[PDB]
RNA sequence: GGGGCUCGAAGACGAUCAGAUACCGUCCUAGUCUCAACCAUAAACGAUGCCGACCAGGGAUCGGCGGAUGUUGCAGGACUCCGCCGGCACCUUAUGAGAAAUCAAAGUCUUUGGGUUCCGGGGGGAGUAUGGUCGCAAGGCUGAAACUUAAAGGAAUUGAC
């Protein structure tokens, strides 16, 4: 834990996940990150985001626009 | 429909018991297949393979299908059954019966931190069974099953989330494959980790404090 | 076994054998487990018991009766006999 | 052969076990009261029957068999409680140690018993 | 009773008659040896060992589920008494193979307890009752197997005195912890002594 | 011959620990040994131990509590650093959350996270958990 | 070089057999025995390298020693009982191992590490070709490749014979 080359870049990596719309607030750890999984990334994509907005009829139609 | 025939079924067929830890934490021979229908509460069935043997006759070769189901919801229960038979459906049955007969708990430990819900067996693990040795490791929460087709099923019958395992010996033979996966999940439960040293307490066996119901209130 | 809220995780706490102290199996069907009573000073059994359990490794070995007996001789002595 | 089938085997046996009480020696007063104690639908079976029950009374008329149950002697209880003498067996004078035994009299126990003896 | 009594009546029994050997176990039981070759098995560690098991077998208040078994046919007398005595049950001379793991079988009766007249004889239903989480108490002699059994009185099993006395011993005892034996003496004579 | 004392000393104790007996007699004694048994009976493994003068080498008699399930020497004592360690922790362990590693580093023989601790390295004597 | 009884590779003859350079009979040479030199191989086997520690029980036996014991047509010797060290083995049982047969070591192994030597990598070709080297020779030690092949093999099981 008291390693610099710990501590360093696990403020990064959770920085990163914050700013990123995948890690919640209420998870700070870099235990959380080590549970992401795929639907995490695949739901912060452009055409998701548009699908669930409600600009887009399905998220087919959300890829096309 | 049920009629019990020994003492731990007549003593769960009223309902007096919630779980089956407790017949676990006596070690008691289960031995009619209803207690796990009625304690467990989520059982699931696949069966892995029907492998038909054969015994020469002075005729011809008598055939007779061999079933192996594995049983357990993924939440720390699982179990084997293996049942040889002479056409397949009395095979799967009987052995889906051995199977929810044979039922065992297995220990989730963490693999460097509690945060909640444990993933992973607590230590190292192995099990032979003839040749094949198999041997699972603790991994991380985001590892998954690293396994055989085999071990796959297992360990996700019985609820584990992630594990690092090997191999050795004729892992092709899928008897000795699966038993040995099987057995060294009981043994999963079996280390004397540095938290279970604590002096034990010793509480009374359903046999033992339920003898008012058990002297001769046969069936009624 | 403990979790960072401070909370149970495993499904049971097994027994352990009183004699060799190793953990008895769920699967153990040679494991026993025995109350034996105690009297009072007229002899008569006051209905508490003092109990021992013995995994199926002593037992198998032939060792299950000198460890018992010793174990017992070794408990009667806090709580007389 | 003449060996008998479980079937005659078994009915002769249970018949004896409970219908003890008026049943003889002679093989036609047997068959005669098969007839009517049991229904045997073939006649040749019963006359079997009845001679293999006939033979088992000449075999138990000497001593009981392993066979049949009920009245738990042969016919009537209460054997061995009879067999309690007025004194026990055990006697307790003089009873029978010697050296090793008197060097145990020696350890632990009281030297000075009562049924001590030098031999 | 007094220890003295029984001491006297087991060296009147020859209860401490050892045979040529022993196993590697029963050397916590033994005195010494004759020049002879016998054993001269110390009563006094007997007593006491008798009496923690009649501390144990009054512990579970339905003596239904205690089975005292006798495959010998020398000291079956003993255990057909025993039996009425206290609630045990008693299966003499022969025990069905699956009475113990056989839940199909009409003779199905799963124990808490098992008293043995002898290790070495009936060994069938110790190797059965291993499959059950069955405690088991014998009257083990010199040159008999521990292999199972969890209590061993050591006594004689081969002799008309020394079975009888002992297991009438162990009854007034394990009634007189039960208290009906309120402090008195023998009613119950020498019957199980062989005819 | 007799190569290393160390290994006979804790073959001897695990035969006899597998065996479940509750006291294990050590010869011929050294300090290494005596060490190496100070650290496991300091982290709760062992129970007490007398050393017993026979003015030659010198016995031990070690009582066990039934809570070691395996210890072992490694031979021959290779050299590891404070940044190896974590990698023979992967190797002779059961798991990161218990079990230990003894190193005999210039400080003296210790376990592995005291070496963590001070900083400093050493070869690998055996292990124990 | 001596010796050379018996037995007996080679050889001859008789017999059996469709055939019998074999099995069965008889006569026999080198050999079998020994001395002085060569060879260096065997199912040279416990098919299990040597040294060290630990881990079940039992009885018997061989060598030495300590103790007790009460008999010898005679302290000591013979015999009986107990114990210690060393050896050849044997019996029972895994709680051990192993594919199993089985093994008290072939155990203390995925919970893998006491020291050290030799040595194996699917079956053939092949212990062959060639080179080197020892030998009078027969031969020994070291020892491939091209090519071919999907099995060869171990233990146990049920039938069939
Ligand atoms: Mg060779
Ligand atoms: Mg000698
Ligand atoms: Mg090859």
């Amino acid at each position: 834990e008291k390693n610099p080359r710990r501590i360093f870049e696990g403020a990064a990596l959770l920085r990163r996940m914050n700013r990123y719309g995948l890690l919640a607030e209420g998870q700070d750890k870099l235990d959380y990150v080590l549970a992401l999984t795929a639907e995490n990334f695949l739901a912060r994509r452009l055409q998701t985001l548009v699908f669930k907005a409600g600009m887009a009829k399905s998220i087919h139609h959300a890829r096309v626009l | 429909k049920w009629v019990p025939v020994t003492k731990l079924g007549r003593l769960v067929k009223e309902g007096r018991f919630t779980k089956m830890e407790e017949i676990y934490l006596h070690s008691l021979p289960v031995k009619e297949h209803q207690i796990v229908e009625t304690l467990c509460p989520g059982l699931k069935d696949e069966v892995m393979k029907i492998t038909p043997v054969q015994k020469q006759t002075r005729a011809g070769q008598r055939t007779r299908f061999k079933a192996f189901v594995v049983v357990g919801d993924s939440n720390g229960h699982v179990g084997l059954g293996v049942k040889c038979a002479k056409e397949v459906a009395t095979a799967i049955r009987g052995a889906i019966i051995l199977a929810k007969l044979s039922i065992v708990p297995v220990r989730r430990g963490y693999w460097g931190n509690k945060i909640g819900q444990p993933h992973t067996v607590p230590c190292k693990v192995t099990g032979k069974c003839g040749s094949v040795t198999v041997r699972m490791v603790p991994a991380p929460r985001g590892s998954g099953i690293v396994a055989a087709r085999v071990p796959k099923k297992v360990l996700q019958f019985a609820g584990i989330d992630d594990v690092f395992t090997s191999s050795r010996g004729s892992t092709k033979t899928l008897g000795n494959f699966v038993k040995a996966t099987f057995d060294c999940l009981m043994k999963t439960y079996g280390f004397l980790t540095p938290d279970f040293w604590r002096e034990t307490t010793f509480t009374k066996a359903p046999y033992q404090e339920f003898t008012d119901i058990l002297a001769k209130p046969t069936k009624a | 076994m403990q979790n960072e809220v401070g909370d149970m995780v495993d499904l049971y706490v097994p027994r352990k054998c009183s004699a060799t102290n190793r953990i008895i199996t769920a699967k153990d069907h040679a494991s026993v487990q025995i109350n034996i009573g105690h009297v009072d000073e007229n002899g008569l059994y006051d209905g508490r018991f003092t109990t021992f359990a013995l995994s199926g490794f002593v037992r198998a070995q032939g060792d299950a009766d000198g460890s018992l007996d010793r174990l017992w001789q070794k408990r009667k002595a806090e709580i007389k006999q | 052969g003449r060996v008998r089938t479980k079937t005659v085997k078994k009915t002769s046996r249970q018949v004896i076990e409970k219908y003890y009480s008026r049943m003889t020696l002679d093989f036609h007063t047997n068959k005669k009261v098969l007839e009517e104690v049991s229904i045997l639908q073939s006649k040749r079976l019963r006359n079997k029957v009845a001679g293999f029950t006939t033979h088992l009374m000449r075999r138990i008329q000497r001593g009981p068999v392993r066979g049949i149950s009920l009245k738990l002697q042969e016919e009537e209880r209460e054997r061995r409680m009879d067999f309690v003498p007025e004194k026990s067996a055990l006697e307790v004078d003089e009873i029978r140690v010697d050296k090793e035994t008197m060097d145990m009299l020696a350890f632990l126990g009281m030297a000075d018993l009562p049924g001590v003896e030098r031999a | 009773s007094q220890r003295e009594q029984d001491i006297q009546m087991m060296l009147a029994a020859d209860v401490h008659l050892g045979t040529k050997n022993c196993d590697f176990q029963m050397e916590r039981y033994v005195y010494k040896r004759r020049t002879d070759g016998i054993y001269i098995i110390n009563l006094g560690k007997t007593w006491e060992k008798l009496q923690m098991a009649a501390r144990v077998i009054v512990a579970i208040e339905n003596p239904q589920d205690i089975i005292v078994q006798s495959a010998r046919p020398y000291g079956q007398r003993a255990v057909l008494k025993f039996a009425q005595y206290t609630g045990a049950n008693a299966i003499a001379g022969r025990h069905t193979p699956g009475t113990f793991t056989n839940q199909m079988q009409t003779s199905f009766s799963e124990p808490r307890l098992l008293i043995l007249t002898d290790p070495r004889t009936d060994h069938q239903p110790i190797k059965e009752s291993a499959l059950g989480n069955i405690p088991t108490i014998a009257f083990c002699d010199t040159d008999s197997p521990m292999r199972y059994v969890d209590i061993g009185i050591p006594a004689n099993n081969k002799g008309k005195q020394s079975i009888g006395c002992l297991f009438w011993l162990l009854a007034r005892m394990v009634l007189q912890m039960r208290g009906t034996i309120l402090p008195g003496h023998k009613w119950e004579i020498m019957v199980d002594l062989f005819f | 011959v007799r190569v290393s004392v160390l290994n006979d000393a804790l073959k001897s104790m695990y035969n006899a620990e597998k065996r479940g007996k509750r006291q294990v007699m050590i010869r011929p004694s050294s300090k290494v040994i005596i060490k190496f048994l100070i650290v496991m009976q300091k982290h709760g493994y062992i129970g007490e131990f007398e050393y017993v003068d026979d003015h030659r080498s010198g016995k031990i008699v070690v009582e066990l509590n039934g809570r070691l399930n395996k210890c072992g020497v490694i031979s021959p004592r290779f050299d590891v650093g404070v940044k190896e360690i974590e990698g023979w922790t992967a190797r002779l362990l059961p798991s990161r959350q218990f079990g230990y590693i003894v190193l005999t580093t210039s400080a003296g023989i210790m376990d592995h996270e005291e070496a963590r601790r001070k900083n400093v390295g050493g070869k690998v004597l055996g292990f124990f958990y």
